[PDB]
């Protein structure tokens, strides 16, 4: 003799030792990312091609 | 030949017989008189105590 059984409710497992299945569908995905980045340039000049006389002394 | 169940799903009586359709009326219904023999019994305390 099993225990009460019900008529209409799905077939559920309700106590120990009933079975269920399983269905494995495991699918997982992280990613990330990062950057930096910096720049500098620098260029002077003068040049004094022909001097006058007067400026001669500087 | 047809088993009668409880609700722990054991067989209590066999139904077999000819049905009496009324024939307005219902016609997907019917009824059997002695259609179903008893074959399991239920133990009871009737009678201890008091």
């Amino acid at each position: 003799n099993y225990g009460y059984q019900p008529l209409f409710e799905d077939r559920r497992p309700r106590n120990i030792g009933d079975t269920l299945t399983i269905v494995l569908q495991e699918n997982v995905s992280a990613s990330k990312s990062s950057s930096a980045n910096a720049s500098r340039d620098g260029k002077t000049s003068f040049g004094f091609d022909t001097v006058p006389r007067y400026l001669q002394g500087l | 030949m047809t088993p009668l169940k409880g609700v722990d799903s054991q067989v209590y009586a066999l139904a077999q017989g000819n049905i009496l359709v009324g024939g307005v009326n219902q016609l997907n219904g019917g009824r059997i008189t002695n259609g179903a023999i008893i074959e399991r019994e239920l133990p009871t305390q009737f009678g201890a105590g008091n």
